[PDB]
């Protein structure tokens, strides 16, 4: 709900009760699929701006992963707003998640922003991290299991 | 100015390609379309 | 016109200074800092039922609670002459517009502050010799002075002359029918807050006859069996949003002038008035009339807040004074319904039903309060919410006898 002379818009919270956006907020990713058009207007806008953590709540997704490389600068954000705008009522893209590519010596690099990161351990195929590398440096280090 | 690798690319805080209505929410392509709703429609 | 407010500033209830920070004045609805014409500014553009309240601003009568402190703490003039400065801020020149941060070269004298400094208004000079442009600042203290001389609730004013109304108020009413009660607030406030109008102008005793129509309608006695003209307010369910109100009009069987004059003060104790939009807006509704035209006598100091004990040109003692009757929301629509009972609008069935289905509103109301007072207690810095204790909520006045005081309004 939108309101007058300068006032921040209240989002309709749970209880059905209009709350503001600059705080924390739980998603029910079925609600998200038929209000993208507002989230990306209006919390979105907030969540870049740092000043809204918010919690999509969905129950076992496909997760894309994207690994960029932490020498060179990057912003996770298009690789996130395009997602957004590819959710319909109907259904969502695998969440896309970036990821440094883990380096052999320890390089300088450059501060990047990111959004997305899964609250579950759901680094279970990661193997191994260098595997020809006489050790990695920057990346996370994932010596073969045993 | 000094083009280089490493320096924290930060996006726009609100996506400067489109413009929405804030009283309706007929998006626009230039802001500048967007102030005929407003001073149109919306008024 | 009219020049000549006496006011009173908010209390500190036992803190240091007055409970508002820096970023209150930065945060006001409509025109930047400007204090004035501001409390029903939030709600300039209606979206739903849903009351506007977010984090800071906690409840209903939370944007005009803050607006008073931080109102207060800038009023130096009328009471000193001067224009002073709290926490480097002031106002930006003598018509006293927006507040912007203290002016180098020439900064203003520090405010020294004070609880409960008496406004004299004609101390300073500068407000007569320009009262078309700073008008709004006189029907705004008005405001201040009414919500400061209490500690539950803003005490207005209703009255209701001997003879029936008159043949330019009739017509000018026929207007605001379909109009809920909130909306006539905001309309009424509006309309004392931007140009000097006269105490004998029609849209000022077609105004206050209106509030003074909203009492009986609150009480139950103007319902839709029994006008005072022609006009009342249909209430819808209270389980169903009880804040619509609106100004129907009818032909049924009216009421009838009174012997006397019916001048009386009404306060509402219970801190429910804080989230009820419905209570906030019959209080400042009746205030815009006695912006324009001040308090037609004294107010009683029978009971009151220990802060408020004989003002200046405000609250006397004597016998120019003016009793106040106090009641409380709950009971007041609980005896409200038992109106519409005797006359026969509702089954001897819906008169418990009602009860129960208000009653469980209006415990939303305390429950919603008493959560937030802890969240925001006092000593913090703000006040958005008025420290009014969990003892209360409950304890009723006399809000029988301001029940007697409608059913003598309109015999």
């Amino acid at each position: 709900v939108p309101r007058p002379n300068g006032l921040e818009p209240q989002l309709i919270d749970d209880g059905n009760v209009p709350r503001d956006i600059a705080g924390d907020w739980v998603y029910p990713s079925d609600v998200l699929q038929v209000s993208v058009a507002v989230f990306r207007d209006y919390v979105w806008p907030m969540v870049k701006a740092g000043r809204t953590r918010v919690l999509v709540e969905l129950g076992h997704y496909v997760y894309t992963l994207h690994y960029y490389d932490p020498q060179i600068s990057l912003d996770e954000a298009p690789i996130l707003e395009e997602w957004l705008s590819k959710i319909n009522p109907a259904g969502i893209p695998p969440v896309p998640f970036c990821i440094p590519i883990p380096q052999v010596y320890p390089c300088i690099t450059a501060r990047r922003v990111h959004y997305a990161f899964t609250s579950e351990n759901n680094n279970d195929s990661l193997f191994s991290t260098n595997a020809a590398s006489i050790d990695t440096a920057f990346g996370e280090n994932a010596a073969v299991s045993p | 100015v000094v083009s280089d690798p490493q320096s924290m690319k930060v996006t726009p805080i609100v996506n400067p390609s489109s413009y929405v209505c804030n009283v309706c929410n007929a998006r626009f392509s230039t802001m500048s379309a967007l102030s005929e709703h407003l001073r149109s429609d919306h008024r | 016109a009219q020049r000549q407010f006496f006011g009173l500033t908010y209390n500190f209830y036992g803190q240091p200074a007055p409970l508002f920070d820096l970023n209150d004045l930065q945060e006001l609805a409509g025109c930047y800092a400007r204090p004035w014409t501001s409390r029903f500014s939030h709600l300039a553009i209606s979206t739903g039922s849903l009351p506007v309240w977010s984090a800071r601003y906690p409840s209903v009568a939370s944007r005009n609670i803050v607006v008073n402190t931080l109102l207060g703490a800038h009023l130096n003039p009328f009471a000193g002459g001067q224009i002073t400065s709290h926490q480097g801020i002031t106002w930006r020149d003598p018509v006293l517009s927006s507040l912007a941060p203290v002016p180098a070269i020439q900064p203003p004298p520090v405010w020294a502050v004070a609880e409960n400094v008496l406004l004299d208004s004609n101390n300073y000079p500068t407000y007569v010799l320009n009262l078309s442009s700073m008008w709004p600042i006189n029907q705004d203290v008005h405001i201040m002075t009414m919500w400061a001389l209490s500690d539950q609730g803003p005490i207005y004013h209703l009255e209701v002359p001997v003879d029936p109304m008159p043949a330019a108020t009739t017509a000018a009413l026929m207007a605001y029918t379909g109009v809920p009660i909130a909306h006539l607030a905001q309309t009424a406030y509006r309309f004392a807050g931007q140009l000097p109008q006269s105490p004998d102008s029609t849209m000022v005793s077609t105004i206050r006859w209106l509030s003074a129509i909203w009492f009986g309608s609150l009480t139950g006695r103007l319902n839709r069996s029994r006008t005072c003209n022609g006009f009342y307010f249909e209430f819808a369910k209270p389980a169903l949003n009880p804040d619509q109100a609106v100004l129907k009009w009818n032909d049924g069987a009216r009421a009838a002038p009174p012997a006397a004059a019916q001048s009386s003060y009404i306060r509402c104790i219970s801190p429910h008035w804080q989230h009820q939009i419905v209570e906030v807006a019959g209080a400042l509704m009746s205030q815009s009339v006695t912006a324009v035209t001040g308090l037609p006598a004294l107010i009683d100091e029978a009971t009151l807040p220990a802060w408020s004990q004989g003002v200046a040109n405000l609250t006397g003692n004597g016998q120019g004074v003016v009793p106040c009757l106090d009641y409380n929301p709950v009971p007041m629509a609980a005896a409200r319904h038992l109106q519409w009972r005797q006359d026969g609008l509702i089954t001897a069935a819906q008169e418990a039903q009602l009860n129960n289905d208000y009653t469980a509103y209006a415990l939303t109301i305390e429950r919603h309060l008493t959560a937030m007072l802890v969240a925001n207690p006092i000593a913090a810095g703000r006040m958005p919410i008025q420290p009014f204790n969990a003892a209360d909520f409950g304890q009723a006045g006399q809000t029988a006898a301001a029940v007697a005081l409608a059913q003598a309004m309109f015999v």
